[PDB]
Formats: C-alpha cells, sequence, structure tokens
C-alpha cells in the first residue's frame, strides 16, 4: 500500500518560536502522515496539547527524537520501524530525553506497542521521572545486535504511578497497561533455522529475508515493512533497474520497467519538485559535492567539476567590512569560495598583525585556503607575501580577474615589493577590465614574456611593470620560459607555467610528444593534448593502442572481450530484457559468451556442465 | 545572560543535588557535565529543561574529586527557516564526595 509521506525535520533540541508556535508547526508538518522521510522530532510539547496526530505514523527513514516534552502522553501506537538511516548524537536511532517539569512529572506513556524494528542505531532514554513500562521492553528483539553495546537505558521514578504489565505479556515486557501494550516478538522467539523476522516459535512460522518488524504470511508480499524497498505490494533488495543489458547490442539501454527509489519505496517518475540522482534516488534538494541542472527538462544532480561554486564576499564589503586585509581573523571565511564578490588586498599588516584590532599574525600555511578562488570580481592587490615563498602559489587555479572596482581606481591586478621569483598565475587567462602592476620585487624574473594584450579584455587596458629583476640578469641566470612554450610567455621556468604550448599537452603542462607507442600509461591525441586510453586497452608495438576514449576504441583488449568492449571481466549479475539476469563465461580466447539459460546464478563454462548440478 | 550560584545542596557518599539560578534570562535547556577533576574518563552529560533549576547527580564514587558543569544554553529561532540563536554559558564547581 502507498502511504501519506512528510519530510520529517532536524532541529535537533532548537525550539521555533514559543510553545504554541512550535506545536502549531509540529501539527502542520506530522499532521496525518503515516511515512517519515527524515526525522521525527516531537520537543517542548506543554501539558494538555493534543498529540493525537501521531496515531496514523507508522514509519520514521531518519531518527526519532523526544526531549523536554511536559505530555503525560505520546500516542505514537503505529510506528513499526525506525530506520536510522541518521542518527542522532553520532548514535541514536531512538533518543528519549528529559521529559519533565518542576514537579517532576511529565512523559508517563510512550505506547510503542507496535515497535518491532530499528534497523540502524542504538537507543537512549535519559533523565524521564514520569515514565512507565518502558523499562520492562527487551530491547535485543528491536535492535541490531552491532548496537546493544551502544545503547543508553536510564530508568528511575518512586513508584511513579505506573500500572504492572498484564499477566499475558511475554516476561512482563509491555509498552503500557493493557494486554494491547504487550510486547510483540518477531527475533529472540524465532527458530534458529530462521534468516531474520518470524511470526511465531515454529519452522513454518518464519518470515521472507526482506520482512522488517514481522510478516503475516512467508511471502515477500505478506511482510509488515519493507526491510530495504517496497516495489507496489513486494519487499525487494532494490528498485527494478533503471538500464538493462541487451545481449544484441551489447549496450546498456533504458529500461521500460525501470523504477527510481523514494525513500523505501520504488516510482516509475520522481514526485514533483524532487531531483534525480547519480544512483536512481529521488532527493528533495542535491548534495554538497554537486550542483543541479535541467536536463531534458527533468531537473538531475551532477557531482560539480572541482570544488563547488561558493560566490563570496571581498575584502571591505560583507563579514569584511572595515578590513583593510586577509587576515589571521577573516581567512576563515574564504574557505571553499571559488569566487569573490569583489576585491582582494594582501598587506603587510596580516603577516605583522594588529593590536588596534586584535589580529594575531597571519600563519602562511593558511594562504592555501585561497587555492578554490578561480574568479575575482574585483582587484587583485598584493603589498605582502610570506618571503619564503617564490611564487603566488595560492592562486595557481584563479583563471579571471573582472577589475569592477580597480585600486586607485585603476589597477585589476596590483603585485607590490615581494621576494617572489615568479608570478605563480599559471591558470590566468583573463584580465576583463583594469590595468597592470607589477613594481619593486626585485627578483621577480618572467612578467615581461606574457602577452598581456591577450588575457586583457579592452584595448585602453595598460602594464606597468617595472623596477622588477634585471630582464637581461633573467636571461643571465637562465630564469627564462620553458623551449615548449609559445612566443606567448611563461608565468615562471616550468613546462606547466606556459601561457600557451608550441605543441602538445598533457594536463597542464607542455610536452614534447603523446604516448602513442611508447608510454607508460598509452595515449591518443584530441585537440593537441595527450587523453589516456581505457586502461582495458593492450598496448600496442609499433602501432596506435587505441582511436579514442572508453573501452569501445581498443585496437586489442587486455583481459576480456565482451563483443565491442573490452573488459576486466565477463558481464556476470546484469539484468537484461524480460526480468532475466544476464550471466557471460570466457572461452579459451578470453570471449565472452552468455551462459546455459538455466544458470540462473552464473557459470564457469557453456551448457548445464559448467554449471552445478 | 549569565547563570549564577552553581551550589551542591544536599549529598550522600554517591548522590548529589545541585542548584543554580539562572537570573534574568531564560534558557530552553541546560546541559550538565561531571567528571572526576582527574580524570582520565571523559565528562558524563544529561540534559535538564530550562524551567528546572535542581539536579540529581547519581552513582558517583565516594572520596572522588568531581568537577560540575552547568551551561545555561539558548536554542531558538523566530520559525523553522529562521536565523538560529545558539549560545552557552557556563557555571562550574568542584566537589568532593564522602566517605562510605
Ligand atoms: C489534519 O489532517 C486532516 C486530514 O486532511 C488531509 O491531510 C492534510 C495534511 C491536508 O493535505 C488535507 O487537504 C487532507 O485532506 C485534516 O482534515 C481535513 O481537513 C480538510 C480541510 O483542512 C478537509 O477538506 C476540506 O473540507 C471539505 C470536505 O468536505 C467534507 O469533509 C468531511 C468528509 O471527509 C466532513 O467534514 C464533511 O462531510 C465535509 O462535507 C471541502 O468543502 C473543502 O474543499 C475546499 O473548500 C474551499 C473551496 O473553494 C477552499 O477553501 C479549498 O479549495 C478547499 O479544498 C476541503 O476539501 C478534509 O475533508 C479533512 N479530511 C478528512 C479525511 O476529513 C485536518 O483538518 C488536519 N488538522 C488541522 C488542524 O488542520
Ligand atoms: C613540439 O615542439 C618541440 C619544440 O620545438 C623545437 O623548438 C622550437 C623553438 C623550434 O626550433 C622547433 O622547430 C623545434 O622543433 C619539439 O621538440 C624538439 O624536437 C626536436 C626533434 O625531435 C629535438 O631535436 C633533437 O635533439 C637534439 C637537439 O639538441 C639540443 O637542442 C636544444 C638546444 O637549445 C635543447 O633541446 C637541448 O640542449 C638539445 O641538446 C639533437 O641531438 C637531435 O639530433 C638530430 O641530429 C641530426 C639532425 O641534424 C639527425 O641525426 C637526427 O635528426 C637527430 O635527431 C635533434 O635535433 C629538440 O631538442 C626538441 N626540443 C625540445 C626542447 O624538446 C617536439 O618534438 C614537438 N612535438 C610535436 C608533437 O610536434
Ligand atoms: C582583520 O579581520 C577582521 C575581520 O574578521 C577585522 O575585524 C573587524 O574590524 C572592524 C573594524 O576594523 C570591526 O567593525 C567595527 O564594528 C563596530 C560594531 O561592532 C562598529 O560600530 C565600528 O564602526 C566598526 O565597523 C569589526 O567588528 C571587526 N570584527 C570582526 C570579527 O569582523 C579586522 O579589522 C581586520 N584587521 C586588519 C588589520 O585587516
Ligand atoms: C569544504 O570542503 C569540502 C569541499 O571541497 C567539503 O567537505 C569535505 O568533505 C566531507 C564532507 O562531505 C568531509 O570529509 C570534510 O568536511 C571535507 N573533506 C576535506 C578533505 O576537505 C565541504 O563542502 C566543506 N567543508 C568544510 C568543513 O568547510
Ligand atoms: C628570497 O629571494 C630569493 C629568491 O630567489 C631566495 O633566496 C629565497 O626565495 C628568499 N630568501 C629569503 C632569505 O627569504
Ligand atoms: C616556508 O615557511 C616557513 C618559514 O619559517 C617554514 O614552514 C618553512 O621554512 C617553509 N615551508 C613551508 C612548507 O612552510
Amino acid at each position: 500500500e502507498e502511504k501519506k509521506v512528510c519530510q520529517g525535520t532536524s532541529n535537533k533540541l532548537t525550539q521555533l518560536g514559543t510553545f504554541e508556535d512550535h506545536f502549531l508547526s509540529l501539527q502542520r508538518m506530522f499532521n496525518n502522515c503515516e511515512v517519515v522521510l527524515g526525522n521525527l522530532e516531537i520537543t517542548y510539547v506543554q501539558r494538555n496539547y493534543d498529540l493525537s496526530f501521531l496515531k496514523t505514523i507508522q514509519e520514521v527513514a531518519g531518527y526519532v527524537l523526544i526531549a523536554l516534552n511536559t505530555v503525560e502522553r505520546i500516542p505514537l501506537e503505529n510506528l513499526q520501524i525506525i530506520r536510522g538511516n541518521m542518527y542522532y548524537e553520532n548514535s541514536y536511532a531512538l533518543a528519549v530525553l528529559s521529559n519533565y517539569d518542576a514537579n517532576k512529572t511529565g512523559l508517563k506513556e510512550l505506547p510503542m506497542r507496535n515497535l518491532q524494528e530499528i534497523l540502524h542505531g542504538a537507543v537512549r532514554f535519559s533523565n524521564n521521572p514520569a515514565l512507565c513500562n518502558v523499562e520492562s521492553i527487551q530491547w535485543r528483539d528491536i535492535v541490531s545486535s552491532d548496537f546493544l553495546s551502544n545503547m543508553s537505558m536510564d530508568f528511575q521514578n518512586h513508584l511513579g504511578s505506573c500500572q504492572k504489565c498484564d499477566p499475558s505479556c511475554p516476561n512482563g515486557s509491555c509498552w503500557g497497561a493493557g494486554e494491547e501494550n504487550c510486547q510483540k516478538l518477531t527475533k529472540i522467539i524465532c527458530a534458529q533455522q530462521c534468516s531474520g523476522r518470524c511470526r511465531g516459535k515454529s519452522p513454518s512460522d518464519c518470515c521472507h529475508n526482506q520482512c522488517a518488524a514481522g510478516c503475516t504470511g512467508p511471502r515477500e508480499s505478506d511482510c509488515l515493512v519493507c526491510r530495504k524497498f517496497r516495489d507496489e505490494a513486494t519487499c525487494k533488495d532494490t528498485c527494478p533497474p533503471l538500464m538493462l543489458y541487451n545481449p544484441t547490442t551489447y549496450q546498456m539501454d533504458v529500461n521500460p520497467e525501470g523504477k527510481y527509489s523514494f525513500g523505501a519505496t520504488c516510482v516509475k517518475k520522481c514526485p514533483r519538485n524532487y531531483v534525480v540522482t547519480d544512483h536512481g534516488s529521488c532527493v528533495r534538494a542535491c548534495g554538497a559535492d554537486s550542483y543541479e541542472m535541467e536536463e531534458d527538462g527533468v531537473r538531475k544532480c551532477k557531482k560539480c567539476e572541482g570544488p563547488c561554486r561558493k560566490v563570496c564576499n571581498g575584502i571591505g564589503i560583507g563579514e569584511f567590512k572595515d578590513s583593510l586585509s586577509i587576515n589571521a581573523t577573516n581567512i576563515k571565511h574564504f574557505k571553499n569560495c571559488t569566487s569573490i564578490s569583489g576585491d582582494l588586498h594582501i598587506l603587510p599588516v596580516a603577516f605583522r598583525g594588529d593590536s588596534f584590532t586584535h589580529t594575531p599574525p597571519l600563519d602562511p600555511q593558511e594562504l592555501d585556503i585561497l587555492k578554490t578562488v578561480k574568479e575575482i570580481t574585483g582587484f587583485l592587490l598584493i603589498q605582502a607575501w610570506p618571503e619564503n615563498r617564490t611564487d603566488l602559489h595560492a592562486f595557481e587555479n584563479l583563471e579571471i580577474i573582472r577589475g569592477r572596482t580597480k585600486q586607485h581606481g585603476q589597477f585589476s591586478l596590483a603585485v607590490v615589493s615581494l621576494n617572489i621569483t615568479s608570478l605563480g598565475l599559471r591558470s590566468l587567462k583573463e584580465i576583463s577590465d583594469g590595468d597592470v602592476i607589477i613594481s619593486g620585487n626585485k627578483n621577480l624574473c618572467y612578467a615581461n614574456t606574457i602577452n598581456w594584450k591577450k588575457l586583457f579584455g579592452t584595448s585602453g587596458q595598460k602594464t606597468k611593470i617595472i623596477s622588477n629583476r634585471g630582464e637581461n640578469s633573467c636571461k643571465a641566470t637562465g630564469q627564462v620560459c620553458h623551449a615548449l612554450c609559445s612566443p606567448e610567455g611563461c608565468w615562471g621556468p616550468e613546462p606547466r607555467d606556459c601561457v600557451s604550448c608550441r605543441n602538445v599537452s598533457r594536463g597542464r603542462e607542455c610536452v614534447d610528444k603523446c604516448n602513442l607507442l611508447e608510454g607508460e600509461p598509452r595515449e591518443f591525441v584530441e585537440n593537441s593534448e595527450c587523453i589516456q586510453c581505457h586502461p582495458e586497452c593492450l598496448p600496442q608495438a609499433m602501432n596506435i593502442t587505441c582511436t579514442g576514449r572508453g573501452p569501445d576504441n581498443c585496437i586489442q583488449c587486455a583481459h576480456y572481450i565482451d563483443g565491442p568492449h573490452c573488459v576486466k571481466t565477463c558481464p556476470a549479475g546484469v539484468m537484461g530484457e524480460n526480468n532475466t539476469l544476464v550471466w557471460k563465461y570466457a572461452d579459451a580466447g578470453h570471449v565472452c559468451h552468455l551462459c546455459h539459460p538455466n544458470c540462473t546464478y552464473g557459470c564457469t563454462g557453456p551448457g548445464l556442465e559448467g554449471c552445478p548440478t | 545572560d549569565v547563570p549564577r550560584d552553581l551550589e551542591v545542596v544536599a549529598a550522600t557518599p554517591t548522590s548529589l543535588l545541585i542548584s543554580w539560578d539562572s537570573g534574568r534570562g531564560s534558557y530552553q535547556y541546560y546541559r550538565i557535565t561531571y567528571g572526576e577533576t582527574g580524570g582520565n574518563s571523559p565528562v558524563q552529560e544529561f540534559t535538564v529543561p530550562g524551567p528546572v533549576h535542581t539536579a540529581t547527580i547519581s552513582g558517583l564514587k565516594p572520596g572522588v574529586d568531581y568537577t560540575i558543569t552547568v551551561y545555561a544554553v539558548t536554542d531558538h529561532k523566530p520559525h523553522a527557516d529562521g536565523p538560529h540563536t545558539y549560545h552557552e554559558s557556563p557555571i562550574s564547581i568542584n566537589y568532593r564526595t564522602e566517605i562510605d
């Protein structure tokens, strides 16, 4: 059956407004909810507030937190499972804490008579002076053995005005008064023969591996709850794959019966406002290592190129208002920042420290934070640099300087009075606006080689490169451009320091050749770039190894041949057309061939022979 | 806005009744930590609701020097999507448990 869903919350112990607002928002979120995709957090609920709406809840994907409540009763009567996909305080799937007041009254009853399963995580019970019956509970039937060591159970009252468990309860374990509140056991009472859950002690009374909490029968269609996924009326280990193996083309085709995973549910399409992930799941929003893109009308998550784009403020604007430089205190805020909205100042006051503003000296190791910066909206002004660093190392990934705002309203790039030997600006591709000043850098040797008119966006942009190391002494001491650089100049001596190469390149480096016939990792040429061959291409003597990327572009396979592909191993267990697995074996010539159709688990050779039997 | 007057008000060889004043301030809750002043093993902790200013620390070892800290905690937002206000104001005492 398809259930009513809700997001859940992640407020931990945070209060939202007054006790009334907090309640109203708790109610708005969980009212009529059957399955919580996130966490169920019930906090700050005052005496006499009605929590009857909680009766509808039956599944919680994350954790359950019940803290600082004053209500006598929390009717979570139908909660069957807590999946523990997320923990509270690094270890708990269930945490019931400090549910009392000044008089030592509070939560008396938490009748969780249907809670039979806690897939992951431990249970914490702390400081609930009014709580009844829960101390009787046998958590060994509820919680996975891996977590019994991490349990945190503290129970205490006076007599706490508690009713005893019904005589009919096993080992006297109950959730409250009455026989309906007895602990139903489905793990500890099982036969030794049983894999997981059971509906009784007998071998007949045994649940399908795919069941969670309990079952009504022994099929994967008879589970109370699905241990992993529910595809319509059945519990399955995974959803029908989105892609399937086509034995004819050897190509992975889109599965017409393919299903996306939404929570612990298998869906043909993600619900409205949900994003598709790189693993078949429906998600509310993309991760930290990924951005969203509405490719083919469907919103999708794509792992972002390098570090994910973070546009953040320059010196003098946001947090950085009234700050004179990138300094010991502020440098932390520049963390994974890729774009700077405004200017960047690196002045002597940073390295020396400032009494008046309580800024200690900057530790030169901290400058490595700036390696993520690829774009500067304003200008870059460097009047101080650690004397032991030969380069502007921190700015090695800086691609563009915009010059929207300029130093003294003129310069977009100001590099002044430093011990640097080279401008380590190998990524600098554009100076959109503003002038460029490079002066007083006594040891600076390469500035003069660059074709600044290439970098410059407009004409009118000028350079003031003077008072550096003598251009003759640079030449005289070999401090010139690598022979592989184009006449377009360099940022330093290394072949990675060129503006452009005269021939080929491997990565950021200008090279004399690509590994076409001789190299360590074999390569092909695309747009004067040495691109590696797939690892499955067998290197060739006196001939090219590959004609492009992938295992479909090898001259010869290194391990196995699966039609047009070179494979490290033959396809085994990949899903094919009409819900039947593809299993292949390798012959004497290393060629992958389909297993006999009766080899539902895989084979070592042809026919029923290489198949036990 | 600074709690004050953390004090042991009643004690047995293994239990302490601690008390403090919240003052001109309101906290959502209090984080109580305790451990041997030593102490090698990490501190034990529990949370006490904002409206309560008394606590029982149980299961202590007699004759041991303990450090007891109370962090008065501010943990609110005006709305689910609002700015988080989170602050901790600690008070602490040292107390030695009595011989059995
Ligand atoms: C807690 O949830 C209760 C369940 O509601 C569902 O879940 C929530 C989360 C929402 O998604 C909701 O839309 C779901 O239905 C909830 O009870 C429900 O309350 C709604 C209104 O809030 C009721 O629907 C509206 O009322 C009538 C329906 O007529 C009959 O309702 C019941 C029978 O089911 C009986 O009371 C009578 O026979 C009524 O005749 C409609 O007239 C109305 O339509 C529209 O009215 C105008 C039209 O211009 C506009 O304001 C809107 O467009 C309205 O849509 C609504 O359909 C719903 O019947 C009721 N559910 C049930 C099963 O009874 C409860 O209110 C929630 N708690 C709180 C405090 O909100
Ligand atoms: C892409 O460009 C690379 C650089 O291009 C060269 O330099 C620019 C400025 C132009 O002059 C351009 O025309 C040049 O080709 C290129 O690398 C170069 O490739 C050649 C040929 O393979 C290399 O020459 C051979 O090596 C040495 C050269 O002696 C010195 O040369 C310079 C001096 O500054 C320095 O690199 C070293 O000090 C060297 O020691 C010779 O010993 C050698 O012998 C030949 O001798 C005779 C010919 O008279 C015959 O027996 C054979 O032909 C021998 O092979 C060659 O002359 C050159 O060194 C190399 N330069 C560098 C810096 O790598 C690369 O091949 C191009 N790649 C592609 C994919 O096109
Ligand atoms: C080093 O970087 C820090 C930023 O992390 C700079 O500290 C900030 O300095 C300014 C003054 O220089 C402070 O602003 C002042 O704030 C009060 C109100 O709080 C206001 O009335 C004043 O007119 C003034 O604007 C700011 O609060 C301060 N603190 C922080 C944490 O940002 C520091 O100045 C930098 N030093 C150098 C030499 O670069
Ligand atoms: C900044 O750095 C990275 C992105 O470049 C992110 O955090 C990293 O990845 C995981 C978190 O998902 C953790 O291992 C660490 O927090 C980070 N690891 C490393 C090696 O840096 C995240 O976007 C940012 N993290 C912080 C702490 O600022
Ligand atoms: C400064 O200048 C040169 C640069 O080649 C070199 O000796 C070193 O990097 C620096 N020396 C000191 C003492 O800072
Ligand atoms: C450069 O900076 C300091 C100089 O005191 C020191 O750590 C070392 O000599 C250098 N190397 C690194 C990695 O910082």
